[PDB]
């Protein structure tokens, strides 16, 4: 069920994505309120398509983990953690993930132009 | 003029490594692909690497795909490139040139432009 | 690689024509063939590129052409300076970037 | 032209899906019906997206058929049939191949995440 | 930042797309003001994927140019141009361009699904 | 009923090339793919190259993936064969085929339906 | 190419079985091996396709089977008309599409 | 402690099949990838296929591909291999080891953490 | 496979080393060369996993290294309890998984 998973560890939820995702799009103050959600969640898919994620839940990247941003065992994260307290930890660090994701797909798509270029 | 450069080492006991350095000056060296091009002492030339002009694409001939790695420094304008477990039939002259790739938004080379000296690499 | 008769020759002044036979995934398909010399001791100069171009610098007795899968280099008005090893290299695609032919002498 | 095909086989039909994607997203009232109409646009990509047809018009799915809920044989859906028929016939089949695509994208994520783990 | 490139050739500006991209989307009369706007971001996302480019910035295709849009060579469209020159002079093709982009994609999905089908 | 016939020509010089172009009537030609398909004098027969109902997709036996170009022309009933550096390997009747491929909103064929009589082709 | 004996025969009135072996990628995964028949001078015609079925105009007494990687073509009621090359006709992926086997005299 | 025990058959005639089960306890079955590795009587040990933990991914041996299904039901605690057209080199004791894989979010294993006793499979 | 010497030997108390060499593809790119300790009649039991680390439950005599593309396993403190065939296992990529070597009889 929808946020079901919020107590669960980041691993036994990440299988249960795609409720979140349908349920997250499911008189002047509720349009104001409806064109903002609107908003919010095509700036998230812009966001994703930026990073080469456009069509995926789980997005796999080029970005190596700096150690720095958390240096937690997978097994902390994965199995010991929760998504919340996960969010919490690196609170702090997200806009610098996004950055570098997004100066990789730059690099990503300039790279696969020349390889395409290849006659 | 354009002129390229080429240091580096001479003798190498077999499967060693070696590591090539080559300065270029004359013209933008981040606006073109760089390659090194092989001519063994009895023999004509043959392509070995090419690297693009931003340096995250890298090619080899499959005989060297696990033993050499082509790096380029578009700040420092030199392009390098390193070698491991030396073969004999890896002593050669090894050649930087300019040219073998353009990046899309340019006409196609699919040539080299412009030859060093030549570094020689023996062992 | 791509196969030149090994040595070429002829009275100055006279053209020699110089040529290298590959296949269908090297001449053929592919019109990047071009030619390099090489005087012994120096490293090779472009003399030609594309199958038709010439580089800026290059005199205009330096002329290329390319029929079927063969590929050749006419040297009108042959000098004493001429006489230099020739190569000529083909595109190949993306797993085999560059294929050099033998030297020929002239 | 949007919807010409209506009446043709699904076969047909199917060589003109850009017509009609194209026509489907070409004051309190008509604000309420503009938002209502991306929300719908939005869910129908969202759903594709779940799928992972994002970016396709024609996508093909990992789910099989399971001939219980129809039995024709391919000549007699793609040629002798239109796609308001066919809409009509499995109509009450959709949630049950919707719920399946999810579930098979879901599966299909999960081996994509672990393939492109391996070293 | 924000069309810093508009001066700049189109080689130089190519390497920021990503910040038109985000700055693109970033009582009646407003929410009509963005209403629209998101109609607008929405048109030219399905238009994207209707070409087989809904997850990228920069996407090659399978359309040849004709010459007859534009002679110029390589270096005066990318090295000596700007994107503003380059959209007027071409502003009179753009939808025999599109219609091409569409026809070509729209046969890549039938040969896709034909290749899928093959045992 | 359903009928191909074959034309094309007759001896031609090791390396050389060779049009075939077989006409088709009897059934819809843009329903079905066609297939050419090559026996030897003292032969069997072997599938030689597929074409699909549309023409888009084209598809050869590795060894002359390099020598023959098949095409379709829906309009005209049409389907031809181009073949390049006939080798002497190369000699044989080439029969026309209908079937071999269907495009994923059809029954599955992976079989020919009709053959025609056959052009030879020798060197 | 698929194996099958290079000479089948028969009294007319009986039955006879041709058979051609092939591999695990060819016959084995893929139910699609069809029979056909060539008179001498004439193209082959479609008697088989599927492993078990048969085109409209071909009478009951060309039947096919498959059993393991071995595909199998029983002919009852041997007439004088059926003394003809047979072959057998595999479907085998998409980098190979069809292989085809030697043929057999009846 | 953890416990692999395999059953299976013995003696199979050449070209013919064979299923091993093996059970497994004293860990989360569904935990942990599964790999079976042989052993030839006079030979050393080499790795023959692998499962995910999930078992929707299945890697074999290329001399393998085209034999041996591995699959795994983890309701059952059980990890079965089938094999078809038993090789005359296929004569070997089959080993159940626990480990080679890890779903991404797991720590890296790429080695086997647990043994069976194995079952002997001749010819 | 990967290739070591087929007998090692030493007198009890002492330090033996074994090792095996593979290729840049198999030891050398992969931090990933498994040790396995097999006594005859038994199943392998795991020694070393990674380069370095070993399993719960193993003493501390038994220490791996790598250097180039040769992986290496030193046992200090050499028991009657340790004769037992040993093998190394190296990670090859997602085309070949894994590779072991042949047995050293200790
Ligand atoms: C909550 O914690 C308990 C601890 O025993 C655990 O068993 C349970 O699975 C947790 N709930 C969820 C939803 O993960
Ligand atoms: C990790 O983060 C710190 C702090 O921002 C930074 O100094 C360091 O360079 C980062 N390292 C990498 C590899 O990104
Ligand atoms: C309508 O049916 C007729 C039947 O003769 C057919 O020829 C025609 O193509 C159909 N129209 C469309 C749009 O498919
Ligand atoms: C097909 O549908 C029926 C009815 O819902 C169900 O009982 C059956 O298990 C389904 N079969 C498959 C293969 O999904
Ligand atoms: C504007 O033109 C000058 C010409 O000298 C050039 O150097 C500069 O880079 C240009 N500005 C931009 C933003 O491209
Ligand atoms: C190029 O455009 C002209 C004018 O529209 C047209 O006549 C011509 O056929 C076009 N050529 C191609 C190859 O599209």
């Amino acid at each position: 069920g929808f946020l079901g998973a919020a107590g669960s560890t980041m691993g036994a939820a990440s299988m249960t994505l795609t409720v979140q995702a349908r349920n997250l799009l499911s008189g002047i103050k509720q349009l104001q309120a409806r064109v903002l959600a609107v908003e919010h969640y095509l700036r998230d898919q812009q966001l994703l398509g930026i990073w080469g994620c456009s069509g995926k839940l789980i997005c796999c990247t080029n970005v190596p983990w700096n150690s720095s941003w958390s240096n937690r065992n997978l097994s902390e994260i994965w199995d010991n953690m929760t998504w919340l307290q996960w969010d919490k930890e690196i609170s702090n660090y997200t806009q610098i993930i996004y950055g570098l994701l997004e100066e990789s797909q730059n690099q990503q798509e300039k790279n696969e132009q020349d390889l395409l270029a290849l006659d | 003029e354009v002129q390229l450069v080429e240091t580096g080492g001479g003798l190498v006991q077999p499967g060693g490594s070696l590591k090539l350095s080559c300065r270029a000056s004359g013209y933008t060296f981040s606006s073109f692909a760089m390659s090194w091009v092989r001519q063994a002492p009895g023999k004509g030339l043959e392509w070995v690497s090419l690297i693009n002009d931003r340096g995250g694409l890298t090619f080899y001939v499959d005989s060297v795909k696990g033993r050499f790695t082509i790096s380029r420094d578009n700040s420092k304008n030199t392009l390098s490139l390193q070698m491991h477990s030396l073969r004999d039939g890896d002593t050669a002259v090894y050649y930087c040139a300019t040219g073998g790739m353009s990046s899309a938004l340019q006409s196609s080379k699919y040539y080299f432009d412009f030859w060093g000296q030549g570094a020689l690499v023996t062992v | 690689a791509l196969t030149q008769p090994p040595s070429v020759s002829g009275s100055p002044g006279q053209s020699v024509t110089i040529s290298c036979t590959g296949t269908s995934s090297d001449i053929g398909s592919y019109n990047y063939v071009s030619w390099y010399q090489q005087h012994p001791g120096k490293a090779p100069k472009l003399m030609i590129y594309d199958v038709t171009q010439r580089p800026s610098g290059v005199s205009d007795r330096f002329s290329g052409s390319k029929s079927g899968n063969t590929a050749s280099l006419t040297i009108s008005g042959l000098q004493a300076d001429d006489e230099a090893d020739y190569y000529c290299s083909a595109y190949a695609g993306r797993q085999t970037f560059y294929i050099f032919g033998g030297g020929t002498r002239l």
